[PDB]
RNA sequence: UCGCCUCCUAAAAGGUAACGGAGGCGCCCAAAGGUCCCCUCAGGCGGGACGGAAAUCCGCCGGAGAGCGCAAGGGUAGAAG
RNA sequence: CGCGGGGUGGAGCAGCCCGGUAGCUCGUCGGGCUCAUAACCCGAAGGUCGUCGGUUCAAAUCCGGCCCCCGCAACCA
RNA sequence: GGCGACACACGUGCUACAAUGCCCACUACAAAGCGAUGCCACCCGGCAACGGGGAGCUAAUCGCAAAAAGGUGGGCCCAGUUCGGAUUGGGGUCUGCAACCCGACCCCAUGAAGCCGGAAUCGCUAGUAAUCGCGGAUCAGCCAUGCCGCGGUGAAUACG
């Protein structure tokens, strides 16, 4: 963790502070998934990105510590046989 | 023993120091 | 109550976290109750104490101060 | 006697028996003992009705225990699954949950080996 | 004993309570509460016969009644149960003993069960008397948690004259029945 | 296949045939007997720890669909259970 | 059509009488030995008993129908 | 983003299953290497990791540093346990642009499998094997239980 710090990357930081005071609110596709989210993130509809494609995910008040990329995950699994 | 962070020889194995293993001298 | 094959049921005095409960009046009299809820700790009478609901409540606090 | 929900430890020692109450132990013990100001050395079999009302009201109202405290947890989990949260796929799915090796043995979350061919 | 603190709550404040909110022309209509059976069922002791009158003891103990004994009415095979056998106690109370019985469980018993967020408020069983059942037999006074061999539950019957759920309700709230609402 | 019991055939008394249609008996019970006293089912719905379609319990509805050692039939709780 | 026997893990056989309980050999799977394979050794998985009905508390097991299998018979004409 | 995937299968290992043992307290005896873009005594804060401060050292001259087992004292009393610490919950520290995937460390809670391991199979002949700690290289930090080394205590047994 970090304490002095709560890092969140500020190329959506805008978008997402802009999105509460535009009066609109739409979908966005980002990158960051080093970033934390929420308060002014909820919500709102972020694509993450996986490395394969970006991924929408709703946000909500629960999900308020988490990094972004816990919610788009990186691999595909269903198993095996 | 030597796996159980919570005592002085766990502690003294990983090389760490804490409530458990006090730097002192 | 057929006579013979009975417990006593005679009148007796009893114990808590509380006070005693006069009433009694059971078999094998003057026991130790470890606490009861009723005598309000404990729930009813509600305490509420410890009380939780602080993880939704935590995780929005801490965060934008930082 | 007994401490919070049923719970009665016996004989052995008072600081040990005390561990045996799930949500304390260790730390949490040699904690409520001086807190007290009762012998931790002691043994539970004997001590007075009072020191034992003493001990129990303590630890029963400092922090919370065995029936309130696993409640939580599940709780925690729960919440941290269906959010729909990485952690909380492994816990769905009951593969560990703090980075690891799933390639050999995760045994201890993975429940016993179920072997298949070659 | 005819005094008993709850019998005595009953007909000063909880009758009166109860004219009040339903209002009753009748001094009868009025719930009275009848009949708490105590029902052991123990498969447990199945093939041992010698187990169950150790738990009889029990039950005597803290009912201070003696409980007869159920035993199989068919005979069923996917567990064991020859139709001869005994499944059972179940000893039915009522009148003053009923009472000094209810204020125990009120006031001592149900406080000493892990967790107990309160009594169940479904269980009313739709013409008005309401069931419960119990995990462990120690959570009551006349046990001394030494005497348990092993644990065995029970399935606690209250039978009301109430018509309805609703009123049925009411009295045993009115009585100190903690309830989850 | 061969004696015995039950049902149909059998034509509303009895009886009535065919290498007609279908089942059972060659035992069993010292209690499954006598009597006096009591008790009343199966099922359905609701409620109750371990109890699940079904173990036990509580509530209401349930004129007999249960039970009557075993086949069927007649009978039967105002008892034969 | 007739009388007798049968049908059970992948293969081949017990178990059915006498109700409650499915076993044996091989194969298959995982490990070992070997450079390696076979042999050999240590472990494991694997079935609802042709089927539909009925009997009983309970059916691979007792009773009935049907479907297959094998065996015997079909003479005087 | 992945190399970190997990129905499974093998090699090398670490920690154990305890009483010749665990824990806490006090008390000793090494060697080899590293470090002034670093090692950091010492004072404070903090349960602690660590953070403030802050002196000495280009280093037989200051620091890493406590070696550990051992010793002494007391505790546990044969118990899946004061054994064993895998899993998980919450709280934090530090590095780093950044620790969801994937960091190490501290604390509270949690305490799993495990009661010496089937067929089989490895090392070692002496200051060796056991066992106990310590340093370095790489390196921001670290998944190191690895690897290259250092010393402490110190067996057994070879008919053939
Ligand atoms: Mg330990
Ligand atoms: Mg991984
Ligand atoms: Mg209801
Ligand atoms: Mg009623
Ligand atoms: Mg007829
Ligand atoms: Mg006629
Ligand atoms: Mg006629
Ligand atoms: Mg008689
Ligand atoms: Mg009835
Ligand atoms: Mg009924
Ligand atoms: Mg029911
Ligand atoms: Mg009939
Ligand atoms: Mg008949
Ligand atoms: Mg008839
Ligand atoms: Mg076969
Ligand atoms: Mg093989
Ligand atoms: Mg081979
Ligand atoms: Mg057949
Ligand atoms: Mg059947
Ligand atoms: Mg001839
Ligand atoms: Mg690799
Ligand atoms: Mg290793
Ligand atoms: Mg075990
Ligand atoms: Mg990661
Ligand atoms: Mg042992
Ligand atoms: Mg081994
Ligand atoms: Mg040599
Ligand atoms: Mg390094
Ligand atoms: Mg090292």
């Amino acid at each position: 963790s970090l304490k002095k710090g709560v890092f969140v990357d500020d190329h959506l930081l805008e978008k997402v502070l802009e999105l509460n005071a535009k009066g609109e609110k739409r979908l966005i596709k980002t990158w960051s998934r080093r970033s934390t989210i929420v308060p002014e993130m909820v919500g709102h509809t972020i694509a993450v990105y996986n490395g394969k494609q970006h991924v929408p995910v709703y946000i909500t008040e629960n999900m308020v510590g988490h990094k972004l990329g816990e919610f788009a995950p990186t691999r595909t699994y269903r198993g095996h046989g | 023993g030597k796996g159980d962070r919570r005592t002085r020889r766990g502690k003294i194995w990983r090389g760490t120091y804490g409530k458990y293993r006090p730097r002192k001298k | 109550m057929k006579e013979g094959i009975h417990p006593k049921l005679v009148p007796a005095r009893i114990i808590c976290g509380c006070g005693n409960v006069i009433e009694t009046y059971s078999t094998k009299p003057e026991i130790y109750v470890e606490v009861c809820s009723k005598c309000h700790p404990f729930y009813t009478g509600q305490q509420r104490f410890v009380d939780t609901e602080g993880r939704v409540e935590r995780f929005q606090r801490r965060y934008g101060d930082s | 006697a007994r401490i919070a929900g049923v719970e009665i430890p016996r004989n052995k020692r008072v600081d040990v028996a005390l561990t045996y109450i799930y949500g304390i132990g260790k730390a949490r013990a040699k904690e409520a003992l001086e807190k007290t100001g009762i012998n931790p050395a002691t043994r539970v079999k004997d001590l007075t009705e009072a020191e034992v009302v003493r001990l129990r009201e303590y630890v029963e109202n400092t922090w919370k225990l065995e029936g309130e405290l696993r409640a939580e947890v599940a709780a925690n989990i729960k919440r941290l699954m269906d959010i729909g949260c990485y952690r909380g796929l492994r816990h769905r799915r009951g593969l560990p949950v703090r980075g690891q090796r799933t390639r050999t043995n995760a045994r201890t979350r993975k429940g016993p080996r179920k072997t298949v061919a070659a | 004993p005819l005094d008993v603190a709850l019998k005595r709550k009953y007909y000063e404040e909880v009758r009166p309570e109860l004219i009040r909110r339903f209002g009753y022309q009748n001094v009868w209509e009025v719930p009275r509460l009848e009949k708490v059976v105590i029902n052991q069922g123990l498969g447990e002791a199945k093939e041992d016969a010698r187990i169950l009158e150790k738990a009889a003891q029990e039950l005597a103990l803290i009912t201070g009644q003696k409980p007869a004994v159920t035993r199989a009415k068919k005979s069923i095979s996917n567990f064991k149960l020859r139709k001869g056998m005994p499944i059972g106690l179940r000893v039915t109370l009522r009148r003053d003993r009923m009472w000094i019985f209810l204020e125990k469980l009120l006031n001592v018993a149900l406080p000493r069960i892990r967790d107990f967020r309160g009594l169940n408020p479904n269980s009313f069983d739709g013409r008005g008397n309401y069931n419960l059942g119990l995990r462990e037999q120690l959570i009551f006074p006349e046990i001394t948690y030494d005497m348990v061999d092993a644990l065995r539950g029970m399935d606690i019957a209250v039978v009301t004259t109430a018509e309805t759920d609703e009123e049925a309700r009411a009295l045993l709230e009115l009585l100190g029945f903690p309830f989850r609402k």
